[PDB]
């Protein structure tokens, strides 16, 4: 056994378990979607006067407005800031670990020049 | 403003040592029924804010102000019950180190009597149950002689002194539990069933004994509500700090030179306290080990910290402790910390009412952790395990039993840890090393019992 | 006529002086515990419904707390969890390793309760251990096997409530209680078959079964 | 799996006939040697099943002792 | 290889009938009833594989708490019917008969590592 | 320890009868007038001590006729004679040894004292003297924690013990005549210094009706 | 599915295996609604009988209504 | 160390690089669900063919190689079966999934 686990008393269960905190599906909507383009962010609310802007967001909830409405309402700042990249570029296909080559080419190599199989580390 | 010392004029009981007899006409010229028609004549709103300005805290361990627990006790429509009241008088002690209410009964039983009745007229309480321990046996009999000698005076009874208010005290004495202490298990004793505490959001003012509304009062703060009702509020509110007023009885024990009750001032230092009353300690005051005030159910304190600690509800709170009943038991450095704790681990082993599972559960594996760790049988780190299974007891019990067999196991370990380490060293050196548990390599179960390990 | 609370977000209302875990089961949150019933008495023994309650210093018994307005009750407080599986621990050092003889396997209260709830170790292993429990013959209908017991009083306040028979009890202290007839007196009465699906744990069972 | 803190390298064919998907085989019996060595070399201790007992099973030294353990046992197999 | 079950020093069945075998095999190979005995104690009236679909993954030893049917290293036991190769509570005794010297040479080197 | 589950052997039976002493029955329907009429059960505490004054014991002769008595069910009196550690259910001797030894007798030497008894006798605490004359009892704090070593025989407590005098005190007992009613070898009253007094040294008490309040 | 009368289950002649002749009797399928079941089961064509639910009573509970004063007989013993 | 904190960025880049999926092609997507580096694009049947073929064809995407697609039924749903389609761009090392639904009768169009 390791240490932090086979403690005979410091550590509780229920800080060690990670079985009960598993993360759940984010369940997008096309609508809680034009919600983040009007309302905004919770790291960037343009939203003031909350007590009507709980009203506000009642009517995207109930379905006021529409997705295409929502995104040319939106301005081309925030068009570019989130729903683009900053440059103007779509968003490339993200992977979690980059994996740069690098071909093999000498005496390193696992068959020698003439054999049409490369090494490619 | 030197606290301690007050003169004689000022103490509240005169007959703490058996100078001048226990006889109800010596109550007389003690000072006693001398202007009680008088006081049950006044309203019980003047003697509950009277008792509110004295700052009359809590005498059984607990510290509540009883002049609020009086008061909780009339709702505005208490009149709308229409019934029978009942007060109970906890003259059940049993806590190790003091002797204070056995010296109130044998002593003074007639003080007693009267401050049953004031306090019953201070909550319109139509009768008085008072709750003797079933050892305390002449303590009983002189009880029963002196409430017989006040039913013969007519100062208690069907018309007590001529004041138009009935008033009757019975005595119900307790076959040998100390979970009858507190105060619902001390309800359920009284209701004929076995004593075992409820929980508390059916408080006891507002429906408890019998099904009737009833409180449970220390028979020492019943026995000094008369001469507090007499001296008035102001005397009383002048000793001890701005909270913590009054005197109190100390049972100073354990190894002293001199095992003594006396009856002092609040807020005093605890060296002022036993070098002045007590002939000293045993080997002066390079012979402290530590010091418990209060009853069994306290953390210990060390010997730097003891030196210039008062002995009020706030000077021990704030080093993590309890005055409790003021029981003061030291413990000589010659004698050993961890067989004394071992023995109070015992006690509440031994005096838990095994209602609830974390307390019955949790008494008996202190007990079986607390002999392991006097014979030495365990590793380093099972005492902060010790330490956890103590937590784990601390605040999830029905009655504070739970929470009073937690707190010595834990002042214990946070004062003395090299000295349980020292121990373990020394079971690792004379014999062979130790697994969880005291299991030692050579230990097996054989047919029956277990073999191998000496088994504490 | 009712009353209007928040546990764990959610907004609950209901009949006025009812119990608190009458309120968690109206509004869905499960509430593990022992010594509660539907149909019986209320008793705060097994100290297992535990919860957090803002204005109270200590984790209260839902069981046996009232319901009182204003409440907010949280039950996934850090402080609620720790406590379970304090009490859940606290349970198991004293019951008997039976589950591979034990009558409820897969219906034990005890045993899914402590996969949800309680430790994953262990840490009772004394040379002394735990307690035993003596038999006790009751009736040729129910199998006692009380080393298994965990002193949750249902039977007991069973027994006395609805079935009428005052047989049943509870007679000691600390661990040396017992849950039986102090004599080896026979128990009847016309449904004494059915304490033995109302006990959590396997210590009254079937005998023909 | 831990096969980013192991070293090796890859065979790729060139043309796509039978022959280079045979002289990748040939070439991932190397790789794969060269996995097994790396591997034997730098083998740590510890424990080999996962720290808690609410998915795999106790040790049968632990359940035979172990009320929790027990109960541990008896669930994750019925 | 083939299965036995094993017996206590002194003579004793070792199955308490705790279906734990039952409830864990992949192929549905065993069934069991079980009756309370004259004793008092908890055994299997009827103990059963089918070892046509049986399929050797050991989890009926693995989850057994009492250690009572194992698995001995006998691959050596082919058939002519099927009837014979449907191993009721008698044939498995005197399998954990049979094998019970070279059980004790299984499980003194696998139990510390079970 | 506290052992409940009852054996059905001899001299504790159902069978065998048991009666109050009549004045012990004029003490029992003195005893149930002090509850109110509708809770007669809550006189089950004192009457079972009446009950045990008159035999030796509790046995269930008492407990069921107590129970018949009160109109209760013999389980709840079984429960509350079970939950109480004072009604002995076993038969003892007449002297019951109850040694404190709990730590404010332990840290002044109630070890010695124990070993002081049983070397005296030869029996366990909890066992009894074949001559059923004594019976040990190791028993936790029993109110004297000042007066410092301690213990009880029946309802009389013995104090500020030595193991030379227990010895004597144990002989004393053991020819019939009765050591002493007093608490110690007369060395204090009840808990005033060993030394004497330091406080209360006064002729006559001072009256509290010279200092009142003025409020009456 | 309701079991059929001859096609349920028989003990074997060989061994004492429980050996079936009706194929449904281990399927057994969950649904999320009522309504879901019934426009499945109807939408296969089957015919179904449907048990409705039955939960508990509400009955408000007090502990302090344990030890109540009973004015005139106690009718009872509470034990705790 | 809980195995859900290493995620945590790609998955708030799987987040971005979805909105701006559903913004390309509004028709087309009703939902998406992001669970832990596992991205899911929800369309309708008569939306399949529109959304593959961006998936293949454009730059940023380029989704060539079909991995598995297969079918679930929840019962419970009007709609019985659900068809999910997984992809992987060899490119960008990525992969993708695409969920439909149909009835035991109506179909879903095919992507071969
Ligand atoms: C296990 C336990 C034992 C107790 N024993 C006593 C006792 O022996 N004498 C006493 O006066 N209070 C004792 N108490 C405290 C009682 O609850 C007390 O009567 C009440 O809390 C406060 O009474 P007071 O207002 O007079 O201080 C005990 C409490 C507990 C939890
Ligand atoms: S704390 Fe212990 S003695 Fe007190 S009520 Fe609870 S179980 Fe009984
Ligand atoms: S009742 Fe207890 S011993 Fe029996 S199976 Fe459940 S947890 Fe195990
Ligand atoms: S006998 Fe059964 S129901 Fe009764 S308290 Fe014990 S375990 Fe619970
Ligand atoms: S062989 Fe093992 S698992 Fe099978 S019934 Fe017997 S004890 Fe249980
Ligand atoms: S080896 Fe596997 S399939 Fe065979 S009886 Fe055991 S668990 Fe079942
Ligand atoms: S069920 Fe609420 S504490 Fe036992
Ligand atoms: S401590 Fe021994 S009698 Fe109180």
């Amino acid at each position: 056994s390791s240490y932090p686990t086979n403690d005979i008393a410091e550590n509780p269960y229920w800080k060690r378990d990670h079985r009960r905190a598993y993360p759940q599906t984010a369940f997008f909507d096309q609508k809680t979607v034009t919600g983040l383009l009007e309302l905004g962010s919770e790291a960037t609310p343009r939203i003031a006067d909350g007590e009507a802007g709980t009203k506000a967001l009642a009517n995207i909830a109930n379905g006021g407005v529409s997705f295409t409405q929502a995104l040319g309402k939106s301005s081309k700042d925030v068009i570019y800031g989130e729903v683009l990249t900053v440059n103007g570029l779509p968003p490339v296909a993200p992977t979690l670990a980059p994996k740069q080559w690098k071909i093999i080419e000498g005496e390193a190599a696992i068959y020698p020049k003439g054999y049409p199989c490369r090494t490619f580390h | 403003r030197q606290y301690g010392g007050l003169k004689d004029q000022d103490r509240i009981f005169q007959n703490l040592y058996d100078n001048y007899g226990w006889d109800l006409a010596s109550a007389r010229k003690q000072g006693d029924w001398y202007k009680t028609k008088e006081l049950i004549l006044k309203g019980d709103t003047w003697i509950i804010d009277e008792i509110k300005k004295s700052g009359l805290r809590g005498r059984g361990g607990a510290g509540f102000p009883s002049g609020l627990k009086w008061s909780f006790m009339n709702p505005p429509g208490w009149e709308k019950n229409e019934g029978p009241r009942y007060l109970v008088v906890n003259a059940d002690e049993g806590e190790p180190g003091t002797c204070k209410d056995r010296e109130i009964m044998r002593k003074d039983p007639h003080k007693l009597v009267e401050g049953c009745l004031l306090a019953g007229r201070a909550m319109n309480a139509t009768a008085a149950y008072i709750y003797i321990r079933g050892e305390f046996y002449n303590e009983a009999a002189v009880l029963q002689t002196a409430i017989n000698e006040a039913y013969a005076a007519g100062l208690i009874g069907k018309d007590a002194c001529g004041s138009g208010y009935d008033f009757d005290v019975y005595i119900h004495r307790g076959m040998g539990a100390y979970v009858c202490g507190e105060e619902t298990s001390l309800i359920e004793s009284l209701e004929g069933k076995a004593g075992k505490p409820r929980l508390k959001p059916p408080f006891p003012a507002g429906v408890g004994l019998f099904g009737r509304p009833s409180t449970v009062t220390n028979v020492e703060t019943v026995a000094v509500a008369p001469t507090i009702l007499r001296r008035g509020g102001d005397w009383f509110a002048s000793f001890g700090r701005e909270r913590n007023s009054g005197t109190k009885l100390f049972c100073i024990s354990g190894n002293v030179n001199e095992p003594c009750t006396v009856e002092e001032e609040m807020s005093i230092p605890l060296r002022e306290l036993l070098e002045k009353h007590c002939g000293g300690i045993k080997g002066g005051w390079d012979n402290l080990l530590g010091v418990i005030p209060g009853g069994c159910s306290v953390p210990i304190l060390p010997k730097n910290i003891c030196e210039d600690v008062l002995m009020d509800f706030d000077a021990l709170k704030d080093v993590q402790s309890g005055l409790g009943t003021a029981a003061v038991i030291v413990i000589n450095k010659q004698q050993d910390v961890i067989r004394a704790i071992q023995r109070f681990a015992a006690f509440y082993k031994h005096e838990s009412c095994g209602q609830c599972t974390p307390c019955r559960e949790g008494t008996t594996w202190l007990l079986k952790a607390m002999d392991r760790f006097r014979t030495g049988q365990a590793k380093e780190r099972e005492i902060d395990m010790l330490y956890e299974l103590t937590k784990d007891i601390e605040g999830h019990t029905i009655c504070a039993l739970g929470d009073a067999a937690a707190w010595p196991i834990q002042g214990l370990i946070r004062n003395f840890r090299p000295e349980m380490e020292t121990r373990m060293k020394k079971f690792h050196d004379e014999v062979g090393a130790v697994s969880v548990g005291g299991w030692m390599k050579d230990a097996r179960v054989e047919k029956g019992k277990v073999v191998g390990a000496p088994l504490p | 006529a009712e009353i209007e609370l928040t546990i764990d977000g959610h907004k609950v209302s209901i009949e006025a002086g009812s119990a608190l875990i009458q309120a968690c089961e109206k509004a869905g949150v499960t509430v593990p515990r022992y010594c509660y019933h539907d149909k019986l008495a209320i008793a705060g023994n097994c100290r297992m419904c535990l919860v957090d309650v803002e204005r109270a210093p200590k984790p209260v018994a839902s069981c046996a707390y009232p319901v009182a307005p204003g409440m907010v009750v949280r039950t996934d407080t850090e402080r609620v969890k720790q406590a379970r599986e304090n009490v859940m621990e606290m349970m198991l050092q004293n019951h008997p390793l039976d589950c591979p003889v034990c009558d409820q396997g897969g219906e034990c209260d005890l045993q899914d309760q402590s996969m949800r709830y309680g430790r994953d170790r262990g840490r009772f292993t004394e040379i002394t251990g735990k307690r035993s429990t003596e038999d006790k013959n009751i009736g040729p209908l129910v199998k006692t096997s009380m080393n298994r017991c965990i002193h949750c009083t249902r039977c007991v306040r069973f027994a006395n409530d609805i079935a009428g028979a005052p047989e049943l009890g509870s007679s000691g202290r600390g661990n040396d209680m017992q849950i039986g007839t102090y004599l080896e007196k026979n128990l009847n009465t016309e449904l004494s078959g059915n304490v033995i699906d109302l006990c959590p744990v396997g210590a009254l069972t079937n005998k023909p079964y | 799996d831990a096969y980013d803190k192991v070293d090796f390298d890859v065979p790729v064919g060139m043309n796509g006939d039978c022959y280079d998907r045979y002289l990748i085989r040939m070439a991932e019996f190397r790789q794969s040697l060269r996995i097994i060595e790396q591997c034997c070399n730098d083998m740590p201790a510890g424990a080999v099943k996962v720290e808690d007992f609410k998915i795999n099973s106790p040790p049968r030294n632990l359940m035979k002792e172990d009320m929790e353990a027990l109960i541990h046992h008896f669930l994750l197999y019925t | 290889g083939e299965h036995a079950l094993r017996r206590y020093p002194s003579g004793e069945e070792r199955c308490i009938a705790c279906k734990l075998c039952e409830a864990i095999c992949p192929a549905l190979a065993i069934t069991i009833d079980a009756e309370e005995r004259i004793d008092g104690s908890r055994r299997t009236t009827k103990y059963d594989i089918d070892m046509t679909k049986c399929i050797y993954c050991g989890y009926c030893q693995e989850s057994c708490p009492v250690d009572a049917i194992v698995e001995t290293p006998n691959v050596e036991y082919a058939t002519e019917t099927r009837e014979e190769l449907l191993y009721n509570k008698e044939k498995l005794l005197a399998n954990g008969d049979k094998w019970e010297l070279e059980l004790q040479y299984a499980l003194d080197a696998d139990a510390p590592y079970r | 320890h506290i052992v409940s589950v009852h054996r059905n052997t001899e001299n504790n039976n159902p069978s065998i009868p048991f009666e109050f002493s009549p004045e012990n029955m004029k003490r029992a329907e003195e005893v149930i007038a002090k509850y109110p009429p509708q809770y007669k059960k809550a006189a089950v505490m004192p009457l079972l001590d009446i009950g045990q004054r008159q035999l030796g014991y509790t046995s269930i002769s008492v407990m069921n006729y107590v129970a018949k008595l009160l109109e209760m069910p013999p389980m709840r009196v079984y429960e509350v004679a079970t939950f109480y550690t004072m009604y002995n259910r076993t038969p003892m001797g007449r002297y019951h040894l109850q040694i404190c030894t709990t730590t404010p007798c332990q840290l002044c030497g109630s070890d010695g004292i124990m070993e002081a008894v049983q070397n005296t006798l030869n029996i366990k605490p909890g066992e009894t003297t074949k001559d059923n004359l004594f019976t040990l009892s190791e028993v936790e704090c029993l109110g004297a924690c000042v007066n410092a070593p301690m213990m009880a025989i029946n309802d009389d407590y013995y104090e500020d013990l030595t193991p030379e005098g227990t010895v004597k005190l144990l002989e004393d007992c053991k020819a019939g005549k009765m050591p002493t009613p007093g608490p110690e070898n007369h060395v204090r009253r009840d808990c005033e210094p060993a030394s004497g007094q330091k406080v209360l040294l006064s002729k006559e008490p001072h009256n509290v009706a010279d200092f009142l309040q003025e409020g009456i | 599915w309701d079991i059929v009368d001859v096609a349920n289950r028989w003990e074997n002649d060989l061994i004492g295996w429980q050996s079936s002749g009706d194929y449904m009797q281990a399927t057994q399928m969950k649904f999320t609604s009522k309504e879901s079941a019934i426009k499945f089961a109807n939408k296969q064509g089957w015919d179904f009988y449907i048990q409705e639910p039955h939960h508990r009573k509400f009955r408000v509970k007090q502990y302090a209504n344990n030890f109540v004063h009973s004015y005139g007989k106690l009718k009872h013993i509470r034990t705790k | 160390v809980n195995p859900a904190d290493r995620y945590l960025q790609h998955v708030s880049d799987l987040h971005q690089y979805a909105k701006y999926i559903m913004a390309a092609l509004p028709k087309y997507i009703q939902g998406f669900s992001v669970w832990k580096d596992e991205l899911t694009l929800h369309v309708a049947p008569s939306a399949v063919i529109p959304v593959t073929t961006f998936l293949r064809d454009n730059t940023s995407t380029q989704y060539k190689s079909i991995i598995d697609i297969t079918a679930v039924d929840y019962p419970s749903r009007e709609n019985r079966f659900e068809v999910v389609y997984n992809f992987l761009s060899v490119r960008h090392n990525s992969r993708i999934r695409l969920k439909t639904y149909a009835t035991e009768v109506t179909p879903v169009p095919s992507i071969t």
